C-alpha cells in the first residue's frame, strides 16, 4: 500500500516570540513515570532558602537596634561578610508535587552545562499541517521523592553513633 | 619444639627475642654470635 | 483549578513531539530574521523498510542536512511552557529524537575555524608597548 | 619542578594505612586559580574484625577536602541529591549485570542506610566537617559551599553542576572497585606520564 | 621516494632542523612567553572587580546614599626593559649593564583601570584611567 | 649488570 | 636481591640484618625458625611431608572452593538437587531433628586437591568445626566418593527453638546475617 | 546473587523470612514492599574465584598495534587467519601465562583460549 | 576548541546520557574531566589525529590517547606534559620521503622548516601516556621492512636513537661501549671542565 512508500513533506515555522517559553522535562526510565494517575500537579520554586538562605535572617534581624545602635548594626553585619544572598527565584530549582501530598514528589534542576554551540528544538502537529519550531528555554530533569516515613535528623544522629547496629536494621525502621 | 618427631635439642630460629623468652640469656648469647657470624661470613669476609 | 496547576491535556491528548538537536549556524540564520514565518522544509522519504530526514535549507535562507534519529527508549522526555499568564501547561511527550549535521565535511572545518575566531575576538592578551608610558 | 598530575585519578595500595586501596584525584580549577584540593575515596580493609564489620567486610569511605572526619560514600552522593539507592548505584556500576561489584557496593551501602534525606545528608558532612558549626541551618549551607566548591573543583565550581561531579565521584569508585577487584592494575607513581 | 640506506644522512637533516627552528632552552623561553602574552592578561581579568561603598555616610536618611566605586583592570601593557636614572630620565637597559652594574633586568607593567561612580544621583560616571 | 646472582 | 635460589626461602642479610640484630627488633623483617627432624621422619619424604603438615597454618579458607549461604525451610526439601540423597540417607534415622532444624543453610564446598594436599579428612573437619562451636552448629559431610565435597552447617536447633518461654524480640541478627559472621569467623579462624 | 531494587523506593532490597509461612521474602526497610524470591539463595562466595576472563575481554582489543598477531591460530568461528594473543592482563589472576587469543578482522569479536 | 569539534563529532554529554548506555561506551576525557561517551571511538580516534596532523583544530601538543581494554579515550591539552617528536609510520613505509629531504637540505632559500614537517604529518609529537599506545621502531629501515614477522603494525618511527642522551651525555664518544657508571660519571666531570 501507499505506507510502503510514503513521502511526507512539511512547511517549518519558527516565530519571532511565543507568549509561553518552551522547556524540556525528563523523566528517568527505571522511575516508571505515568501520567494516567496525574489527576492533578503543583510546580513551583523551591522555598530550601528558607532552611540556608532567608527568614533564617528573621530574629536577629528584627531584634529592635536603633539610632546610632542601628547604623552601626546594619554596617556591622554587611562588613562581617558579603551581603547575604536573598530569594532570586528564577535561578532557583523547580520542585513538582503530584496529586498534592499523596502523589509523588519531583525535583527539577537547571542543566548546568549551557548550550553555547548548540540549540534544541520541538515539532508538534498542527491542524495546517507544518511543523513548528520553538527553541529549549532551559532542560530540567526531575527525581522522585519517596512518600515514606523520613528519618529525624536528630534520631538520625543518634542511630549513627551506633554505627555498629548488630540488630536488624529493619526493625529499627518500624520503631521510627 | 613440643611437637614430635621434632629435634628438640637442634631446632632454632633466627629471631633473638624467641631465644630469649624460650631458651634464657645465655642461649641468646650463642644465637646473637651465630647470626651476626652469618651476617659477617655471607659475603665471605672474617672478623675474629 | 489553582495558579501551581499543571495544564496536562497535551498528556491526555498524548500528542507526540520531536526533539532535535540542530547546529549553530543554522540557528543563527533562522534568527537573523526569525519572522517572515519560513526557514525551510523538512522532506521524509520512507521505503519498504528504510526511513530518511533531512532538511533543505530556504534559497532566501543560504544568502542538505541529513536528520540522524536516536533511540528515545532509554529515557522519557516531556515537553512543558510556562505561560506568561502563570499558567503551566503541557504540549506533550517526546516520542523521537534527532540530530542535524552539516553536508560539507572539508569546507565546513572553515566555517568553524571562522566561528572560532570570531569566539576568541573577546579575548584579550598582553600587548607590548615600544615606549614606556610617561 | 616535577610535580604529579592534576585532574586524574590513581589508585594506590598503601599497606600501612588501614584503607586496602586508596584512590585520589587532585583537582584544579583549570589552573586557573585556587589551590589543588585532592579527594581520596579509600575502601577500608576487610582485617578489622567485628561482628558486624566482618558481615560489612569491605566498606567503602571518602576524605573530602576541609572535612576532619571520613564520610562514607553513599552519604556523599546522598548530599549531592541522589537519594535513591540505585540511582547512587547507577552512577557508580555502569553495568548492573556484573555481581562483583555490587557485592563490594553493598556494605557502603548499608553503612549509609541510617541517612536517607539529602538535607540530613549535607547537615552530617557539616557537622563532621573541621570548621565549627553552630546551627543546623549553618551546617547545611556550609556544607553544600564545600561540596559545590572545595571537593571536585576540575569537574565543576558553580552552574548547578551536581550531576557532572556525580558522576566524576562514580568514576573514582567505579576505578577503586575495579582495583579492589584486580580488573585494573594498581597505578604507579613513577610513571612520567604522570609527573608533570 | 623512499630513503633507503641513505637514511644516515636523512635522519641528521630532520634532526638539524628541529635544532634550527627549535633551541636547545625552547622549553623556558616558551613558557616564560605563554606567562607573559596570556597568563598575566588572564590573572588580571579574572579577578573580580573592586566594590567600595561608605559606611552610610553622614547619617542622613541614607537611602542608599553612600556613593558605590567600582574598579576593572584591564588590557595589560608591559613596555621593554627599562632603566630610570638618578635623574629620573627613562632609558633602555642592555642586559650586559644590568650584569655589571647590579641591576635587575625588569619590565615596567602597565594596567588599563576602568571607574565608575555610583552616587545614586541618577548618573554614573565611567572615568577611564590608561595604562596605570 | 651481570645477572641475578651477580651484581646490577 | 643477590642471594641465590639455594636457599629457597626468604632471607635478610647484609646491612638490615645487622640492624634487626644491633636494635634487638621486636619483629624481624623475614622471621624464620629451622626444623631438624627427630628420627625416621629426616629419612624418609614422605613422613617429613606429615610433619609439614603439622607444622603449617592451615584453615577453612585455604581448603574451601565456594561458600553459599541458602534459605531451605525443610531439610527433606533439599532445595540443593545435589544433596537430596545425603540429607535424606542422614534424616533417615535424623539427629538433633528434635529440637528444631534452623531454615537457613550455609553450603561449603571444599577443594578435593588442597583438601588431599593437606591430607585432611571431611569427618576431621567436622569434629574441628564441631568443637570450636559446640553445638551451635550442626554439620553434615558427603562420603568421600562423591564428586563434590559437600558440608551443610545449619544454625543450632536449640538456639532455633530458643528453648525459651520468653523467647526475647532483640532477634539479633535474625539467622542470616549470623550465618554470615559464622561463615567469615570460620574461613579466618578454624586453624584446622 | 543479584541485587534487587524496590520499584516503589527505588532501594535495595534485604532477604527476610515469613515464620508463618516458611517463605523468603526481599523487602526493604525502607518501605513495606516485598517480594517472594526465585532464586532461593542469600549470598554466594566463590573463595578459588576461577572465573573465565574469556567473558571479560573486549573485541575492541583486537585493533591495538601494539598486541602481538598470530596467523598460525585460526579463527574457530570465521576461519580468519589473523589473531590478536595476549596473556590474562589481570591482578589476582593467580599464576596463569595462558594466551587469550581474539580474532581480528571487522565484527567477528570471537576470543578463544587454546 | 576540542570540546566544540567533540560536541559536533557525536559525543552525548554525561547531563543527556541515559546511565544505562554508558557500559558500553567508551568516555572521553578531555584535561580530565570526562565530558561525555562516544559510540564508536575507533573512528572519532582516527580524525582526532587527521585533525592534529593537519595541525587544523587540535594543536600539535595537545595527546590523545585511547586505553581500548578500559574504554576510555583520554585527551590532554595541559601544560607541563613533556613530549619528543617521532616519524610516522603508515602502513609498514615511513611517511618522510625523499622530497621532504630534499626541500629540508635546501633549507636556506627554500624556507622549508621542522614546522613545515610538523604540518605536513611526516612527523608528531608524542608524550609518555601516548607513547604507551605506539609501536615504536628504533631504526626505521631494519624494522619496516620485511623479516621474519615480529611486528607488522608499527605506528612510529625514532628519528635517531642517540637523541634519548641529554646535553653532557652526548659529548661522550662511543658511549655504548662504555659501562653505564662511567658515562654518569663523565656527565658530572663534563660540567667541571674548563674552557
Ligand atoms: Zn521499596
Ligand atoms: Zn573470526
Amino acid at each position: 500500500g501507499p505506507s510502503s512508500q510514503n513521502v511526507t513533506e512539511y512547511v517549518v515555522r519558527v516565530p519571532k516570540n511565543t507568549t509561553k517559553k518552551y522547556n524540556i522535562m525528563a523523566f528517568n526510565a527505571a522511575d516508571k513515570v505515568n501520567f494516567a494517575t496525574w489527576n492533578q500537579a503543583r510546580l513551583e520554586r523551591d522555598l530550601s532558602n528558607k532552611k540556608i538562605y532567608q527568614e533564617e535572617e528573621m530574629p536577629e534581624s528584627g531584634a529592635g537596634s536603633e539610632f546610632n545602635r542601628k547604623l552601626r548594626e546594619e554596617a556591622r553585619r554587611k562588613k562581617y561578610g558579603i551581603v547575604l544572598k536573598e530569594f532570586r527565584p528564577e535561578d532557583q530549582p523547580w520542585l513538582l508535587r503530584v496529586n498534592g501530598k499523596s502523589g509523588r514528589k519531583f525535583k527539577g534542576i537547571k542543566k548546568g552545562g549551557v548550550t553555547e554551540n548548540t540549540s534544541y528544538y520541538i515539532f508538534t502537529q498542527c491542524p495546517d499541517g507544518a511543523f513548528e519550531a520553538f527553541p529549549v528555554h532551559n532542560w530540567y530533569n526531575f527525581t522522585p521523592l519517596a512518600r515514606h516515613r523520613t528519618l529525624t535528623a536528630e534520631e538520625a544522629e543518634e542511630e549513627w553513633e551506633r554505627r555498629n547496629k548488630v540488630l536488624n536494621h529493619f526493625s529499627i525502621m518500624q520503631q521510627r | 619444639l613440643s611437637e614430635k618427631d621434632v629435634d628438640p635439642v637442634r631446632t632454632t630460629s633466627n629471631d633473638i627475642v624467641e631465644i630469649f623468652t624460650v631458651l634464657g640469656i645465655e642461649a641468646v648469647r650463642k644465637a646473637l654470635e651465630r647470626e651476626l657470624y652469618h651476617v659477617i661470613s655471607f659475603d665471605g669476609s672474617y672478623v675474629n | 483549578a489553582e495558579r501551581g496547576e499543571l495544564d496536562l491535556t497535551g498528556a491526555k491528548q498524548n500528542t507526540g513531539v520531536w526533539l532535535v538537536k540542530v547546529p549553530k549556524y543554522l540557528s543563527q540564520q533562522w534568527a537573523k530574521a526569525s519572522g517572515r514565518g519560513e526557514v525551510g522544509k523538512l522532506r521524509i522519504a520512507k521505503t519498504q523498510g528504510r526511513t530518511e530526514v533531512s532538511f533543505t535549507l530556504n534559497e532566501d535562507l543560504a544568502n542538505e542536512h541529513p536528520f540522524v534519529l536516536q533511540s528515545v527508549g532509554g529515557q522519557t522526555l516531556t515537553v512543558f511552557t510556562e505561560s506568561s499568564s502563570d499558567k503551566l501547561s503541557l504540549e506533550g511527550i517526546v516520542v523521537q529524537r534527532a540530530e542535524c549535521r552539516p553536508a560539507a565535511s572539508e569546507n565546513y572545518m572553515r566555517l568553524k575555524r571562522l566561528q572560532i575566531e570570531e569566539s576568541s575576538k573577546p579575548v584579550r592578551l598582553s600587548q607590548q608597548l615600544d615606549k614606556v608610558v610617561t | 619542578q616535577e610535580k604529579m598530575a592534576t585532574n586524574t585519578v590513581y589508585v594506590f595500595a598503601k599497606k600501612d594505612s588501614k584503607y586496602a586501596y586508596t584512590g585520589e584525584c587532585r583537582s584544579c580549577l583549570e589552573n586557573s586559580s585556587r589551590p589543588t584540593s585532592t579527594i581520596w575515596v579509600s575502601m577500608l580493609a576487610r582485617g578489622g574484625q567485628g561482628a558486624k564489620k566482618s558481615a560489612i567486610g569491605q566498606r567503602i569511605v571518602a576524605t573530602l577536602p576541609y572535612i576532619k572526619q571520613e564520610v562514607p560514600i553513599i552519604i556523599v552522593f546522598r548530599a549531592l541529591g541522589f537519594v535513591s539507592d540505585r540511582d547512587i548505584l547507577e552512577h557508580i556500576i555502569y553495568d548492573f549485570e556484573d555481581p562483583e561489584m555490587m557485592e563490594m557496593v553493598k556494605p557502603s551501602l548499608d553503612e549509609a542506610f541510617v541517612i536517607q534525606e539529602q538535607n540530613v545528608a549535607l547537615n552530617f558532612i557539616g557537622s563532621r566537617g573541621a570548621k565549627p558549626g553552630v546551627t543546623k541551618e549553618k551546617r547545611i549551607k556550609y556544607a553544600k559551599e564545600v561540596l559545590q566548591k572545595e571537593m571536585l573543583p576540575h569537574v565543576g565550581v558553580s552552574d548547578f553542576c551536581e550531576t557532572k561531579k556525580a558522576y566524576f565521584l562514580g568514576y573514582m569508585v567505579h576505578r577503586l572497585l575495579l582495583a579492589a577487584l584486580g580488573r585494573r592494575e594498581l597505578d604507579d607513581r613513577d610513571h612520567y606520564g604522570n609527573k608533570r | 621516494e623512499i630513503t633507503p640506506d641513505l637514511w644516515q644522512e636523512a635522519c641528521w637533516i630532520v634532526i638539524s632542523s628541529y635544532f634550527d627552528e627549535k633551541g636547545l632552552v625552547r622549553q623556558q623561553l616558551d613558557s616564560f612567553d605563554e606567562f607573559i602574552q596570556m597568563s598575566v592578561q588572564r590573572i588580571v581579568e579574572d579577578a573580580p572587580p573592586i566594590d567600595l561603598q561608605a559606611e552610610a555616610q553622614h547619617a542622613s536618611g541614607e537611602v542608599e546614599e553612600p556613593p558605590r566605586y567600582l574598579l576593572k583592570f584591564e588590557q595589560i601593557y608591559l613596555s621593554k626593559p627599562t632603566h630610570w636614572e638618578r635623574d629620573g630620565a627613562p632609558s633602555p637597559m642592555m642586559p650586559n649593564e644590568a650584569r655589571l652594574r647590579n641591576l635587575t633586568y625588569s619590565a615596567p607593567l602597565y594596567v588599563d583601570i576602568t571607574k565608575t561612580v555610583i552616587k545614586e544621583g541618577e548618573e554614573q560616571l565611567q572615568t577611564q584611567h590608561q595604562k596605570t | 649488570i651481570w645477572g641475578i646472582g651477580c651484581n646490577p | 636481591f643477590h642471594y641465590a635460589g639455594v636457599s629457597a626461602k626468604n632471607v635478610t642479610l647484609g646491612v638490615p640484618r645487622l640492624k634487626e640484630l644491633i636494635n634487638i627488633s621486636k619483629k624481624p623483617k623475614t622471621p624464620s625458625l629451622t626444623v631438624f627432624l627427630l628420627g625416621q621422619s629426616a629419612r624418609d619424604a614422605e613422613r617429613a611431608k606429615d610433619i609439614l603438615c603439622r607444622l603449617e597454618h592451615t584453615t577453612l579458607r585455604k581448603v574451601t572452593a565456594n561458600t553459599a549461604i541458602y534459605y531451605d525451610p525443610n531439610p527433606q526439601s533439599t532445595v540443593v538437587a545435589e544433596d537430596q540423597e545425603w540429607v535424606n540417607v542422614y534424616y533417615e534415622m535424623p539427629d538433633f531433628d528434635v529440637a528444631r532444624i534452623s531454615p537457613w543453610l550455609l553450603r561449603v564446598e571444599l577443594d578435593r586437591k588442597h583438601m588431599t594436599d593437606r591430607k585432611l579428612t571431611m569427618e576431621q573437619i567436622a569434629e574441628k568445626i564441631n568443637a570450636g562451636f559446640g553445638d551451635d552448629l550442626n554439620c553434615i559431610f558427603n562420603d568421600d566418593n562423591a564428586e563434590k565435597l559437600v558440608l551443610r552447617i545449619r544454625i543450632m536447633n536449640s538456639d532455633e527453638n530458643k528453648m525459651q518461654e520468653e523467647e526475647e524480640v532483640v532477634d539479633k541478627m535474625d539467622d542470616d546475617v549470623f550465618l554470615r559472621c559464622i561463615e567469615s569467623n570460620m574461613l579466618t579462624d578454624m586453624t584446622l | 546473587v543479584g541485587i534487587r531494587f524496590c520499584q516503589e523506593c527505588n532501594n535495595m532490597l534485604y532477604p527476610k523470612e515469613d515464620k508463618e509461612n516458611r517463605i523468603l521474602l526481599y523487602a526493604c526497610r525502607n518501605c513495606d514492599y516485598q517480594q517472594e524470591a526465585d532464586n532461593s539463595c542469600i549470598y554466594v562466595n566463590k573463595i578459588t574465584h576461577e572465573v573465565d576472563e574469556l567473558t571479560q575481554i573486549i573485541a575492541d582489543v583486537s585493533q591495538d598495534p601494539t598486541l602481538p598477531r598470530t596467523e598460525d591460530h585460526p579463527c574457530q568461528k570465521c576461519g580468519h587467519k589473523e589473531a590478536v594473543f595476549f596473556q590474562s592482563h589481570s591482578a589476582r589472576a593467580e599464576d596463569a601465562m595462558r594466551l587469550y587469543y581474539v580474532c581480528t578482522a571487522p565484527h567477528c569479536g570471537h576470543r578463544w583460549t587454546e | 576548541p576540542i570540546l566544540e569539534f567533540l560536541e559536533e563529532w557525536s559525543m552525548e554529554n554525561l547531563e543527556e546520557i541515559s546511565p544505562a548506555a554508558i557500559a558500553d561506551a567508551t568516555k572521553i576525557f578531555v584535561n580530565g574531566c570526562w565530558v561525555g561517551i562516544h559510540k564508536d571511538p575507533e573512528q572519532l580516534m582516527n580524525t582526532l589525529r587527521k585533525l592534529r596532523r593537519q595541525m587544523d583544530i587540535i594543536v600539535s601538543e595537545v595527546s590523545m590517547i585511547r586505553d581500548i581494554r578500559e574504554r576510555e579515550i583520554r585527551i590532554y591539552t595541559d601544560a607541563g606534559r613533556i613530549c619528543r617528536p617521532l616519524l610516522i609510520v603508515e602502513k609498514q613505509k615511513l611517511l618522510l620521503k625523499k622530497r621532504h629531504i630534499d626541500q629540508l637540505k635546501e633549507r636556506e632559500y627554500n624556507n622549508y622548516s621542522w614546522q613545515d614537517l610538523v604540518a605536513s604529518g611526516v612527523v608528531e609529537y608524542i608524550d609518555t601516556l601516548e607513547e604507551e599506545t605506539v609501536m615504536l621502531a628504533m631504526t626505521p629501515d631494519d624494522l619496516q621492512e620485511k623479516e621474519v614477522a615480529y611486528c607488522s603494525t608499527y605506528t612510529h618511527c625514532e628519528i635517531h636513537p642517540s637523541m634519548i642522551l641529554g646535553v653532557c651525555a652526548s659529548i661522550i664518544p662511543f658511549p655504548d661501549h662504555n659501562q653505564s657508571p662511567r658515562n654518569t660519571y663523565q656527565s658530572a666531570m663534563g660540567k667541571q671542565a674548563m674552557g
